[PDB]
């Protein structure tokens, strides 16, 4: 383990599509995987940056820390524009012991996606 | 003989019957050339429904004759090939390509005139 | 076994084939170019959609996938498994399933459908 | 102790963006790696199979086997009937000892995806 | 032996029987009714053209022929024979070959085909 | 005497050619392209109407024939002989007659002949 | 220090001077693809007029050049090509298809614009 | 062996790279103002963003083919300055009036081939 483990540090990708980027968040939810959001907020800006999904569609699970993943989507509207969190699983749900806008699946989140900045599919 | 040419609006509705000799091929092969040299066409329908056994050098000269006549400056098809003489052609690896095949000599004929002005 | 599994509409003739491992049934070669010119008809799909694996015999499939456009209009390649990409040493049109390679068919030859 | 091996190869996502498919590969081409195109080919006929986008603008840079990488650009014809490749670099396009669809940017890998959908975005 | 010949297109979901004329194979019940319900078909085929001669089955092939309009919709024998039709004391639409049977079901769920 | 041929019409320049079955006149291909270069070259004729025939070597005269295609455009020769084409132990386009020679030349600069 | 890049609405532009070693186009293959990083593209011009002759190892580097810079998203165009570079040496070991030759540099543009840009 | 220059659809777009001296300066402005008269042209762009650092005896000879152009019969624009070398011009000083200069040499070419033959 002396260098895997930290190559694998830097596998919290941003991809760049059409203008609203979109995150892609396999496995890493632990507390000590702070930089999901420091790899995401720092090169939010770095890019022309408007509103940014998520999509933890297969995760499971945050364990009891969601400050870190979603008290910080109130902190990318300064930055960035309101931003989603797309397809929760359904043991993730559960996890409630306490807003922002969310999406069943991933197709659907670019169908709002372009909703917002006034944009359509035609053809 | 053995061998007509048509020369019908154009193209040349040429046939092949049950002919077998390689020697009777390049009989065949300026036959077919000389003609559309001195009477200008522009595309050439063989038709080889009635042959069912080839020789290897006959699937070397009707290999030859339709890259002859594309040179010449004809879209020359070819209609109508049997069952058994199409398999022992998966074996003798020709590379009909770029030959513009066809079904029979109905369909032949307008996929051709498809290809030129109509 | 004599089966093949024709089952031919208008003009294309297609083909279900579930698993048959040997090159001893090699008649889905035989009966389906003898047949092709027994009706007029200009497309052919295939339609290999559960078929795990193969190992030596696309000298068979392959080639008669090929030896078809001398004969007929191009053919087209259903539904090749996850497990069969792989196995590739060594092109043509092809599709994922079987009711979607129908709608490229007629659009080859000339048809489209409304509604 | 060696949990660092297991959850390394299976951080090659498969994310679903306006349907055709999307992917993302980070720096980590080497010969060991076969699931690089062996896990987006089994989700491939999953899902639907209209064009990839593989978007390798992270990755500096493949050893000396493209064999496993640009074979199946040639094998996504099959199960897919399509293949692109976006963004490749200088020393990664420096290996060429010795066709396939390529773009410089996503946004701009995007609008012709949406081409061969037979698609707009505009408005 | 153990075997489906049913291809998986669109709504107008077919089939093909050839020959095996024997009451122990069920499965053409079974594998066509449990694979019924998992794709969406309405109309349904069967293309029982070539088999001759039929005895001690065709009460399966005529439960199958009602257990399907009463599972989803529109079950329709394609084409049978002279012999086959000799003495049958058992209504269901029918026609007279594949190609222009689907015609007949397309346009039994209002869909239409032109050009 | 050195003299190979050159003409020039309207947008597209070609070159005549009589008959002189050789090798060591290479200075048809050089007397070409250091004057397709000079005028506003397009693609140009070859027109071999008396040549019978090039006796084992055209292949530094057809390689030349796509070297055009990297100078300024492409090449087209227009009506071989019967013999000269005779075999073939070896692409381009080409054309019969020199009156749809040029016809479907002046397409490649969209350009069309009313009256 | 010879060779300028003076990119012009997502379309570069190469000038080429007389060369007289492959070790001026090693450090030159890496500036093209280094400006195709730093600013998108569709189409670098190579302009190779106003060379007379080649060495056999620049022809495998300038044959590279066209397929280095198709990969990174953009086409190429070899425009101006003088005749005694190209009639006995390009005849080497060349695949050059796909290359979209042009005759001089203000048609060079017209022969891509019409293509991909616009 | 010289400053590239190169021309476009009735312009002509010379970029400078670096220099040496006085001597390279004169064979310069020999070379342009030839040029310009071995063929036929109306705009030039010069293009000095890879330029740091100008000597007065260097200013005056971008301040010669400035204003010979002009009289010579096509307009001039001088593109991209850089912002150090721009402070000893008019520290300096020696007003660029009717030169109409830009930022960045595909803005360079909006204005010129705007103003004259729209």
């Amino acid at each position: 383990e002396k260098t895997v483990s930290i190559q694998k540090s830097a596998l919290q990708e941003l991809s760049a599509p059409l203008l609203p980027i979109f995150e892609k968040i396999s496995v890493m939810p632990l507390i000590g995987t702070i930089d999901t959001e420091r790899a995401k907020l720092i090169i939010e800006n770095l890019l022309i940056g408007v509103v940014k999904n998520r999509s933890e569609v297969v995760l499971i699970d945050i364990t009891g820390v969601p400050v870190v993943d979603t008290m910080v989507a109130h902190h990318i509207i300064q930055a960035s524009e309101a931003v989603r969190l797309v397809g929760c699983q359904a043991m993730l749900v559960g996890i409630r012991p306490e807003q922002i806008i969310t999406t069943n699946t991933m197709k659907k989140g670019m169908e709002r996606a372009l909703a917002l900045t006034n944009r359509e599919i035609v053809e | 003989m053995g061998i007509p040419i048509l020369k019908l609006g154009e193209c040349l509705l040429i046939s092949i019957q049950s002919e077998l000799d390689d020697h009777t091929a390049v009989e065949f092969q300026e036959d077919l050339l000389a003609k559309i040299h001195e009477t200008s066409a522009r595309g050439v329908v063989i038709d080889i429904t009635s042959i069912d056994f080839i020789d290897s050098f006959i699937a070397k000269i009707l290999g030859d004759v339709v890259s002859m006549s594309k040179l010449m400056g004809a879209k020359v098809v070819v209609t109508g090939i049997q069952p058994a003489v199409a398999i022992t052609l998966i074996e003798l690896g020709i590379t009909f390509s770029g030959v513009l095949s066809a079904m029979d000599l109905e369909s032949g004929l307008e996929k051709l005139k498809q290809e030129l002005g109509e």
